RNA sequence: GAAACUGCGAAUGGCUCAUUAAAUCAGUUAUAGUUUGUUUGAUGGUACGUGCUACUCGGAUAACCGUAGUAAUUCUAGAGCU
RNA sequence: UGAUUCAUGAUAACUCGACGGAUCGCACGGCCUUCGUGCCGGCGACGCAUCAUUCAAAUUUCUGCCCUAUCAACUUUCGAUGGUAGGAUAGGGGCCUACCAUGGUGGUGACGGGUGACGGAGAAUUAGGGUUCGAUUCCGGAGAGGGAGCCUGAGAAACGGCUAC
């Protein structure tokens, strides 16, 4: 039996959301995946689309059977694509990623025109 | 030895080659922009008045005008001038560079000649919008110098 | 240096600002502005850090790009503004107006106001003087410059000014009796009543000040900031009614909250 | 939209501690002895008309296109555009 | 204003005046005078000049620094101390020039020498008093192989800028 109970939770609409931090309670579990944690959100919150749904930054306690961590409930997918950071996107499998390789990158570039 | 010939009149430009003494002695001792009869240069060039200005020698050094002596001056010379173009390079900055004085002579390679002769509503509503604005801050003026004048 | 410096070192930020020493290698640094950077709060800490609304540095500039912060009247799209104090910010979105004012214990607050009191603040004059042709003009202490003052406004005196108007509608004039706010040293944040001022020439003047709850201190003229005309003052007060209390005071002030916990 | 002109920035940051002993530096002053891009607030008539409510529009240069030099370089010359 | 021939105003002239918008974005939206992008008129961007403010700098007052006398005189023609008038500077000032006076510091340690000496916040040990340390992340200064000179710029005597040795 895993429990969710959030805390210091407070809605702005400034970008449009909702952040708290959970502190889901597993007795006998090792932790919590954070898709299990999306999908028993969606259904204390009830959001339609369990794609708004960012948790981060989670802990699991010494001793274990308790775990903390930040949780965002936007209210768009178009809020969540403006104001979301592109890796916790990438997490959530909303977008795809690229690298990088620094010679020429520009230095090469600056020399010819 | 090489000269490029062009003519803007026309928009044409090609490259020829001379290697015969009697052929330059009036093409050397002579300057940039300097016109030269092209009868010398050839009976393929009467009719042709040659303009010469430019054109770099062995060692891709240009001349500069105003350098009378056929050597390899030293000058410190601005940014964006002939001779020196240097990009990416920090406006005020300068060079002292080598280049080869005006007068052409033997030691040059490359010469550049050309042929002298051949053988709204928007504006107009910006324009009231400063207007109105002109007008309105004497309004504020004579509106707020008098509220205190009374005092 | 060979020029102005642009990155202020965490440890080299204001006190009151109460910015944790691990928490990075830099401070905001607030930008040219209003108010003079030792006294200011950057709007990037009335966001991110007091008010919880973002929880990075990047998210603020989502905030400010999209023009919902307003300070006294204008909106403020600069990340590290030198908001200060007696300023009104001002989140119509979600309809919410605070007034920057000093706690006891000289760090910033954000004191909630209503909408009917967010429309005008508070202003001590600099000087006045003439400027080109002779017209009058008076300097503020947050960069304000407004001519054709009443020719009664002295300088240190205080001044409501309507944010709607943007002009004068009433002033304090700075004298012995008055209800005054102290805004430097380390009696910033108590209110209390001049009850004396005692000159000397050629340097600072000194002011006595005599508390409400009768506790008696002192400070110099350019730290005081009256607030209203006679004992009752003309704008709110925060948690504690500018009063200073000793250590002792606010420990019997937990343990004897803690009984009824 | 790439490139390129224009603008801005590169005087901050980072590194080190050689020189330096009323020097630097610290607390404390002063500018009525000055400069200050920028921010913020305020402000702005007459240019000629013999002050009698405003009186006309330039050429030239990159990106481009093309002929080269030099062993060589964000070394460089000449021509056609805009 | 502690204190000004202060702020500021009037007047007479001067200058080969840095200046006083030939710029750019969406939005539309009242109404005819040729019913003609028609008369308008907005919200913004950028830019010029002045004052004040802010971000600062530069000079600057008082007091304070280790060892050394087998370092007692030092500075002064050639700026050493002061005066007048200038020049230069953003500005005060021997900063520099001309002229004039003969000063200025010193057993309360000048001047010189050592420092394996950047100063401070601080560090180690500490009954108390002390002793020793502080190249190093914060503040201030200084330098970019050694000197020197500069351009650009609001700001540099810049070095991931230039010029010379
Ligand atoms: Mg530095
Ligand atoms: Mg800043
Ligand atoms: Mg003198
Ligand atoms: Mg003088
Ligand atoms: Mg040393
Ligand atoms: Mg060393
Ligand atoms: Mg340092
Ligand atoms: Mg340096
Ligand atoms: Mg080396
Ligand atoms: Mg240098």
């Amino acid at each position: 039996a895993v429990t969710l109970r959030t805390r210091k939770f407070m809605t702005n609409r400034l970008l449009s959301r909702k952040q708290f931090v959970l502190e889901v309670i597993h007795p006998g579990r090792a932790n919590v995946s954070k898709a299990d944690l999306k999908e028993r959100l969606a259904k204390i919150y009830e959001v339609k689309d369990s794609n708004c749904i960012f948790v981060f930054k989670f802990r699991t306690h010494f001793g274990g059977g308790k775990s903390t961590g930040f949780g965002l409930i936007y209210d768009n997918l178009e809020a969540a694509k403006k104001f979301e950071p592109k890796y916790r996107l990438i997490r959530n499998g909303l977008a795809t990623k690229v690298e990088k390789s620094r010679k020429q990158i520009k230095e090469r570039k600056n020399r010819t025109k | 030895m090489k000269l490029n010939i062009a003519n803007p009149t026309t928009g044409c430009q090609k490259k020829v080659e001379i290697d015969d003494d009697m052929k330059l002695r009036n093409l050397y001792d002579k300057r940039i922009s300097q016109e030269v009869v092209g009868d010398l240069l050839g009976e393929e060039f009467e009719g042709y008045i040659f303009k010469i200005m430019g054109g770099c020698d062995k060692q891709g050094f240009p001349m500069k005008q105003g350098v009378l002596t056929p050597g390899r001056v030293r000058l410190l010379l601005h940014r964006g001038t002939s001779c020196f173009r240097g990009h990416g390079r920090r406006v005020g900055e300068r060079r002292r560079k080598s280049v080869r004085g005006c007068i052409v002579s033997q030691d040059l390679s490359v010469i550049n000649l050309v042929i002298v002769k051949k053988g709204t509503p928007l504006t107009l509503q910006r324009k009231r919008a400063r207007i109105a604005d002109k007008k309105k801050r004497i309004a504020k003026k004579k509106s707020e110098a008098a509220e205190y004048q009374k005092l | 240096a060979r020029g102005l410096k642009k990155h202020l070192k965490r440890l080299n930020a204001p006190s009151h600002w109460m910015l944790d020493k691990l928490g990075g290698a830099f401070a905001p640094k607030p930008s040219s502005g209003p108010h003079k950077a030792r006294e200011c709060l950057p709007l990037i800490l009335i966001l991110r850090n007091r008010l919880k609304y973002a929880l990075t540095y990047r998210e603020v500039q989502s905030i400010l790009m999209q023009r919902h912060i307003m300070v006294d009247g204008k909106v403020r799209t600069d990340k590290t503004y030198p908001a200060g104090f007696m300023d009104i910010i001002s989140i119509p979105k979600t309809g919410e107006n605070y007034r920057l004012l000093y706690d006891t214990k000289g760090r910033f607050r954000l004191h909630s106001v209503r909408d009917e009191d967010a429309k005008f603040k508070l202003c001590k004059v600099r000087s006045v003087q003439f400027g080109q042709k002779g017209i009058p003009y008076l300097n503020t202490y947050d960069g304000r410059t407004i001519r054709y003052p009443d020719p009664l406004i002295k300088a240190n005196d205080t001044i409501k000014l309507d944010l709607e108007t943007n002009k004068i509608v009433d002033f304090i004039k700075f004298d012995v009796g008055n209800v005054v706010m102290v805004t430097g040293g380390r009696n910033t944040g108590r209110v209390g009543v001049i009850k004396n001022r005692e000159k000397h020439k050629g340097t600072f003047e000194t002011i006595h000040v005599e508390d409400a709850q009768g506790h008696q201190f002192a400070t110099r003229l350019g730290n005081v900031f009256t607030i209203g005309k006679g004992t009752k003052p003309w704008v709110s007060l925060p948690k504690g009614k500018g009063i200073k209390l000793t250590i002792i005071e606010e420990q019997r002030k937990r343990d004897a909250a803690a009984q009824a916990a």
